[PDB]
């Protein structure tokens, strides 16, 4: 007596080349490095030497 | 300066200037001290504006100074406080001009190039000179932040 | 302090050649963990691979003579190239340099080497600040060094160092083998061309076999080239006609067809029962990484 | 075709003929005499700065379409396909080649105005090989590229203000990238 | 709007025209800094020779105040 | 083209006459708008290059329109809907301005139907870009401009689409 | 391609194509079997070789991934890697082709606009198509290398 | 406009994919086909007055159209027609060197049948042309190169009729 | 042959035993299904290929129609979780030289998951030389 | 402009004789030397962009030229430098690739060198300028290529000079 | 309209020509091929009514098309849309019968696509309907049986397309 209740969600939508999707993986396959929070305030820098002159 | 591009416009025209133009220039004549306040006060408080606005564009973009940015090295960074610096200057220039010529023609025409050939991140300066806008809003007053709005807005829809 | 990066370019400008270039080599040592990580792409290096590969290209030896040149600014082309670049291209020249010696490249330090006094002081003080003003000491370090036409110095020259023992194999003791993975550590392929007979038979990895003794010695003469074998162990066993099969498994610390410092290296010898060596063949075994793959 | 009069500014010491060039460029840039589309001539100083030959009929032409009159008549009531037309009708004699000369004329429309598409289509290449430097620009009956001839025949072939629709919005491509 | 003199001799390389030719052939003639580049490069592409160009309108330098 | 001030000003003068109290009233409330209009007219003016990225961003962006096969796709007409929505916002922004919409069917509506057809651009899918723009600008314009936004840029969809 | 540009060349002069443009032709279609197998090569190795493509290229811009970078998350690196699959396919299409034209018409014309309005430093870009070049160049016979080194560098310049 | 090898590629990309067996295979059989490609375009422009005189000759000479009053007559119109078949002759060979004939219909068909209208060109006449063009150039080229030849001028034919 | 399990000594594991099978039976597209998408074949005398479609390639124009004939093998683990698989055979197939007298040595780097990562085609040659 | 085989064919033409043992010599040298011109060129459009950027940097940034008051300042300025260092890059590629300094004389220094004097630009920038190009395109092509395209930039630099 | 034995019997008349080898290999090929297209003309509209169901359900169902504001919202909309997918399977039972796309030329795609259009109905969603039609026909009369009907299919999504 297996019933099959039709859930809400429409079927999803097949991935395709265009959409990003199919390469998110791949970006969690990369896990690319990413940066620290650089600690400069700019406050102490004194704009006479400071900016290069060369 | 409004009183040359009317003068462009009537000799392009090849007229004398309509009523509307000296409407113009009689409005920009009669209030020019709050153009000269406005300068006065940005070149008095430049030195903390641009800091704080450059800090504050920091705080947005971090990346820009992170090891590998353009302005990453206390040099790369200084020269963008005095890029900074340049650029609020043109903006006092204009104040006291009334248009937008000499910031269209000191640092608005051919900035892209400039920046492609450097490397910045234009859209980068674009949101540090919004940070200039609210700085200088928030130091000057009510009335004036409109005027002084309108040259901030100009100059970043331009190098937008 | 606001004078924190002048005052330490100052303090780098008087050390020594010696002294400038263990600094910077430690620095790099300290990078990532202590020091500003690299990104490499933000300066042009395209214009840089040309004397990268020539350094890889060129023997260890005067590889330490021309680096070291530049570390006293002498007037060679390389000087003069590295001089014409930006302070970028420089600073990431010296990364890449770096990045080399680590996976072994080029040709390293001087083994168990100390920083001086005064340098490990100034590295302390780049430890200390900010990346910003880190990255502006090193730049401006390295902006003065090479060859510029005018008016610069050097007090001392920093000179090159002037300057091999058995290989012990596990399970294995055979006189030929030790002497063929001896000669080739010490660069002894002259020896070894006597060593085995006329046949010719050697396998490099990922190729076909080659013969001939002639081809032998210019795979010798061309491929070879100051590897350093560590051969960790070995069976013999007697193949055909008395024939001595011999597979013997280590590592090479040297670049070697697209081979790392550490690299599970194998070799299986058929040496002639009365004569020596018949065959060899050299095979990188693999792992969890793979560089030298070319697909098809 | 075989029935006009080609307007080449030989020499500028005869007057009658250089204000007869003067009103003809007037004529083939704007399509009319402009004697009801202006309150003076305002291009008095362009007629007394060829009269004295310190530029040539190409910089009047040019001076004639970088004008706010041009813009008037020609610019401000037209889209900008239609100014493409309109424009490539008046100076180079024949409508647009291609849907890259379409493109790239809207580029310049879009980035840098009507003043930049003048002086473009101006100084071109074409410009120069077809009227030279002394020519008055003419109608043109161009048999190539395909389509190039009967979009200038539509084009020159309505009075002005005729109608508002648009004789080559963009040529429909055969094979679409992408 | 800083405008240049430009005197130029432009030959004819490919067809022999019957008219008469010095109005275009060797022409000293107005031309804007703007469109002075466009000029210039298509007078070198077309075989002419600048002979002689100068700022007859404008001043050299002027960092604002170019219109 | 024609804007209200222009309206009641043609309006009057082909029948011939001076200003009317009609004429008044209505030039009373384009007045009143005044300083509203110039000033939405400014904020937009400022990012105005957002109000578009935003636009593409939400509706265009990321879907089969600029995937393979759709019109958006390759950079060239990437290029050419961001310049075609650059236009869409600088005339809507000339309407507003002006207060009327000859502008927009002097300038845009003529052929525009026409000329994408040619191209066999996705009227539908331009609609929901200006749709999107509208948004993006009320956000940044407040309501009573965004209104007026929404209003004229409706004009422009209704005429394109 | 080659076949599409000689057909162009000749059409502007109005004329047959010259017996140099037949030869080329020739040349082209006699040795399209090398060109073909290693398009065959640079498609099989699709998913590596963006994989290193972009492992490379963020460890040498780490800014573009960092905080303020245009592809901070794993979904915007994902975009990335999504590009970077479409320009590796230009190179494809180019490399069949033989020629760069279709290259232009599809990844080049308008590239500036498109990562103007994005914000992504086309700079990084071209970096990323440069890894492209090195590690490809390192997976394949050396004159083949140059083979399709040639389209790598045209888009790296129409990157710059 | 579109040829043999980038069509394969066209269609591969409008779905975004790469270039599987099936475009393998039609870009070898191009390459294949290149040769007599080749060969009929060098021999047909080495020979290309010649043809269009003997397929004038075989078509429209002693005709209405040559006698006084026809459109053959007023000999700048001779010329014309004598432009007009090189034109088509040599865009024939261009579409037979691509393999495709999208520059017919780009650079040859676009406006060419109002073209002859408003010209008041007899387009039957021109049909016959360019099947004596045809005709003239297959027995010249061999019979697989005036097959292809044949086959693009009859698609510039299908396009006039 | 063919149709009974490959017998093999020192290896049992369902997927290095479809392996054999499947190249037996030749269904080279029904092979692949058992590789990795990152994993790469290490072929005689040639450095490894890499790329899914590569390996179907070096399948269909190189595994051409051949027969192999493996006799023992060990097993192992190996770092990253993989499984590293020695087996030795005797390839009765001309197969890159040494027509039925050649040790064929496999050495499948099995993935965690169960997909081969890597597998190397080692063509271990007898005293017979001339190769 | 001319090239190798055009200048060695207007030299034999001027007194108007056959290429002798000489000519062909020349023509032998520069179809040996056309293999590294073509490379070169290669490179140097690779990085065009990058070797002026360098360039400018290593000669023109944080100097006297590019502060206030410097011919070099204001953005206006610095792109049209920047402009003038990518031509002269280009035209000295193109000078490579035909072995003649032809095109350097009538493409880039005939009316130049006044245009600078009437603009005020420093000549003796500009020059460093160019020599800065000279050593980024060696650094990049090699000494071998790198020797010649100098050569054509200090021909550049000694017309301008 | 014509099947594939009326199609090649035109084109053997269009050429004047009887039947040669080819024709008789195509028609034993057709008549082959009867058996599988009766069969699976009898499988299909077995389960015509059904099979739009569930085509439809994992099409469009719970989406944005069934939802107000969406084209498919409203009882005549999604009745015309079961309808149109039922005439799009009927038609192209249609032309798996005759084995000819001939039939959807004329009768299916001739003023569909600018119908749609005109009617604002999603055309894309139309091309994913039909593409579920095609799987899920597919899966009741087979896989080769599965293949025809899907060809035929993807021609009505092509000129949809
Ligand atoms: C003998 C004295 C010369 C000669 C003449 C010649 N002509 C033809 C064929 C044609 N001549 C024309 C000419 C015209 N058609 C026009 O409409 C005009 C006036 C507007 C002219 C001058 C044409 C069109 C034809 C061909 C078509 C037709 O005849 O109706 C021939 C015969 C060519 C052939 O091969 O049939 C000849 C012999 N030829 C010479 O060699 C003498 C110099
Ligand atoms: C011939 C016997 C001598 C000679 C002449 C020569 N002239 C040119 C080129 C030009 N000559 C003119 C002159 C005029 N053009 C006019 O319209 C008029 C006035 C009505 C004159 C006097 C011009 C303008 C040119 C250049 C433009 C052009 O070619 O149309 C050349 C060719 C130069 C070249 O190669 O460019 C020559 C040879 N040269 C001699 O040696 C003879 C003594
Ligand atoms: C990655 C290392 C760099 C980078 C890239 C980046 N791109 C996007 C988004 C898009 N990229 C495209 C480009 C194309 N689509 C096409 O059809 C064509 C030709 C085939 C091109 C060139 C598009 C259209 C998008 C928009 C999204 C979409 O694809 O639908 C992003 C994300 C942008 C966002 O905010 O979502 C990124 C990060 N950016 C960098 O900084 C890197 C250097
Ligand atoms: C963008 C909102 C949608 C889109 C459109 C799209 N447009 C084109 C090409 C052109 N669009 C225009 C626009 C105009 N012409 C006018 O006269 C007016 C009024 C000023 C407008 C707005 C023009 C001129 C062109 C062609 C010229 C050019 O390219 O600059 C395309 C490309 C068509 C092609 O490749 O042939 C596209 C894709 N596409 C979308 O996805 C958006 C929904
Ligand atoms: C800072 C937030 C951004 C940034 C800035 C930055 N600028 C430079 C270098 C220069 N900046 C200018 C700009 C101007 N010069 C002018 O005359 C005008 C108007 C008066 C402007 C706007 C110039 C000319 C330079 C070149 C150096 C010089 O002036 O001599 C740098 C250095 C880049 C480098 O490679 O050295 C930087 C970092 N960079 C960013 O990433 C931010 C968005
Ligand atoms: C950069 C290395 C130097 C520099 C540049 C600079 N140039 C100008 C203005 C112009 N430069 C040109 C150049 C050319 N025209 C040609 O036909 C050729 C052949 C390729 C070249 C190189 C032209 C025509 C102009 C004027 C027109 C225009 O600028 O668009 C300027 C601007 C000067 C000013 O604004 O007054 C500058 C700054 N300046 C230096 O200091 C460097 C040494
Ligand atoms: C369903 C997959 C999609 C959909 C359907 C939809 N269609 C209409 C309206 C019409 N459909 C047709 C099509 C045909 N009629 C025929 O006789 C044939 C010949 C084979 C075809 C293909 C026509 C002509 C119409 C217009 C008349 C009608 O009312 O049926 C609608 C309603 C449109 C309306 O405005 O009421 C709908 C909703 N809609 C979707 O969103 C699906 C993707
Ligand atoms: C992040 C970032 C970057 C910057 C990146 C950075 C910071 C790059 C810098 C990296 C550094 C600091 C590299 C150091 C290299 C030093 C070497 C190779 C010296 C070796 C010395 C030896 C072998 C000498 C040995 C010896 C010998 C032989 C003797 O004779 C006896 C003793 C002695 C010890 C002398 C970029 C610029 C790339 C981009 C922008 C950006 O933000």
């Amino acid at each position: 007596w297996q019933n099959e209740v039709r859930r809400f969600i429409p079927q999803e939508k097949k991935l395709t080349a265009g959409n990003p999707m199919n390469f998110l993986g791949m970006a969690r396959s990369i896990n690319p490095a990413a940066n620290t929070i650089p600690k400069v305030s700019a406050q102490n820098i004194n704009i006479e030497a400071s900016v290069p002159r060369r | 300066s409004i009183v040359t591009k009317s003068i462009v416009n009537a000799d392009a025209e090849a007229r004398y200037l309509s009523p509307g133009e000296l409407d113009r220039i009689k409005a920009f004549v009669t209030g020019g001290a709050a153009r000269l306040r406005i300068a006065e006060t940005l070149t008095g408080s430049r030195e903390t504006i641009v800091k704080q606005a450059g800090d504050r564009l920091f705080q947005k973009r971090p990346d820009i100074v992170s090891p590998g940015g353009n302005a990453y090295g206390e040099e790369m960074t200084a020269t963008c406080l005095r890029d900074m610096d340049y650029y609020l200057r043109l903006v006092t220039y204009g104040v006291v001009s009334g248009d937008v010529t000499p910031i269209e023609e000191i640092g608005l025409v051919g900035v892209r190039e400039m920046y492609r050939s450097l490397g910045t991140p234009i859209e980068a300066v674009a949101q540090s000179v919004r940070e200039m806008k609210e700085v200088a809003s928030g130091l000057m007053s009510s009335d004036d932040a409109a005027e002084a709005s309108a040259y901030f807005d100009f100059v970043i829809g331009k190098m937008s | 302090a606001a004078d924190v990066v002048p005052a330490t370019i100052a303090r780098f400008s008087q050390l020594n050649a010696e002294d400038q270039l263990a600094l910077i080599w430690f620095a790099y040592l300290e990078m990532g963990k202590t020091l500003t990580i690299a990104a490499p792409g933000a300066a042009s290096m395209q214009l840089a691979e040309n004397a990268l590969k020539e350094i890889q290209a060129m023997g260890p030896l005067q590889q330490t003579q021309a680096m070291c040149d530049l570390a006293n600014r002498a007037d060679t082309p390389l000087c003069r190239t590295y001089a014409s670049w930006s302070p970028n291209i420089k600073l990431g020249f010296w990364y890449r340099l770096g990045e080399l010696m680590e996976q072994g490249f080029v040709a390293p330090i001087p083994a168990g080497y100390q920083l001086s006094a005064n340098a490990n002081a100034v590295l302390a003080t780049i430890q200390g600040l900010e990346s910003g003003q880190q990255i502006t000491v090193l730049r401006n370090a390295v902006v003065d060094m090479g060859f510029t036409a005018g008016k610069d110095g050097k007090r001392i020259a920093e000179p090159v160092v002037p300057p091999r023992t058995k290989v012990s194999i596990e399970g294995v003791t055979n006189a030929t083998v030790l002497n063929y993975m001896d000669n080739l550590n010490a660069n002894d392929f002259d020896t070894l061309i006597e060593l085995f007979t006329s046949d010719g038979a050697l396998q490099p990895p990922f190729q076909r076999p080659i013969v001939g003794k002639e081809n032998v010695l210019r795979f010798f003469r061309e491929e070879c080239q100051n590897l350093k074998l560590i051969p960790e162990r070995g069976v013999t066993e007697p193949a055909e006609d008395g024939f001595t099969q011999i597979k013997v498994t280590g590592k090479v610390q040297t670049p070697w067809f697209g081979g790392n410092v550490g690299m599970n290296i194998a070799w299986r010898f058929l040496l002639n029962p009365e004569g020596k060596i018949f065959f060899v063949a050299i095979d990188l075994l693999a792992s969890p990484k793979e560089l030298l793959n070319f697909a098809r | 075709r075989q029935q006009t009069k080609v307007f080449k500014l030989v020499s500028t010491y005869d007057k009658v003929a250089v204000k007869n060039a003067i009103r003809a460029a007037y004529r083939q840039v704007f399509e009319r005499d402009l004697e009801p589309y202006i309150i003076n001539s305002e291009f008095t100083a362009l007629e007394s700065k060829l009269s004295n030959n310190e530029i040539n009929v190409k910089e009047f032409i040019e001076g004639l379409g970088t004008s706010e009159l041009y813009m008037k008549e020609f610019y401000a009531p037209y889209p900008n396909t239609k100014v493409i037309e309109m424009g490539t009708k008046h100076f180079l004699g024949r409508a647009p080649l291609n849907q890259k000369e379409i493109q790239q004329y809207n580029q310049i429309l879009a980035s840098q105005g009507l003043k930049a598409f003048i002086g473009a289509m101006v100084n071109g290449m074409e410009y120069l090989q077809t009227f030279g430097e002394d020519t008055v620009p003419y109608r043109r009956f161009p048999t190539l590229p395909a389509a190039n001839f009967p979009n200038t025949e539509r084009l020159y072939n309505k009075l002005t203000k005729q109608d508002k629709e648009l004789v080559v919005p963009s040529f429909t491509p055969v094979v679409k990238v992408g | 709007m800083r405008m240049f003199r430009i005197t130029a001799c432009v030959p004819s390389q490919t067809r022999i025209r019957t008219q008469r030719e010095l109005q275009n052939t060797y022409f000293t003639k107005l031309v804007p800094y703007d469109n002075w580049f466009r000029e210039q490069q298509r007078i070198m592409k077309m075989g002419g020779k600048i002979v002689k160009v100068e700022l007859a309108t404008g001043r050299p330098g002027t960092n604002a105040g170019l219109a | 083209m024609q804007d209200a001030i222009t309206a009641v000003i043609n309006s009057a003068d082909v029948q011939g006459k001076y200003l009317d109290g009609a004429a008044m009233d209505k030039l009373k409330s384009y007045f009143a708008s005044g300083e509203l209009r110039v000033r939405a007219a400014s904020v937009i003016s400022a990012n105005a290059a957002t109000i578009v990225k935003e636009a593409v961003a939400k509706s265009l962006l990321y879907s089969d329109v600029t995937r393979p096969g759709g019109n958006m796709y390759t950079t060239r007409r990437y290029a050419a809907c961001i310049r075609d929505l650059d236009y869409y916002l600088r005339y809507a922004t000339y309407a507003m301005l002006a207060g009327d919409a000859s502008i927009l069917d002097e300038r845009v509506l003529n052929g525009l139907k026409e000329t994408y057809n040619s191209l066999g651009v996705p009227i539908s899918s331009t609609v929901q870009a200006i749709q999107a723009i509208k948004e993006v600008t009320a956000s940044l314009v407040g309501a009573d401009a965004g209104k007026e936004m929404g209003v004229y840029l409706d004009y422009i969809c209704s005429g394109l689409s």
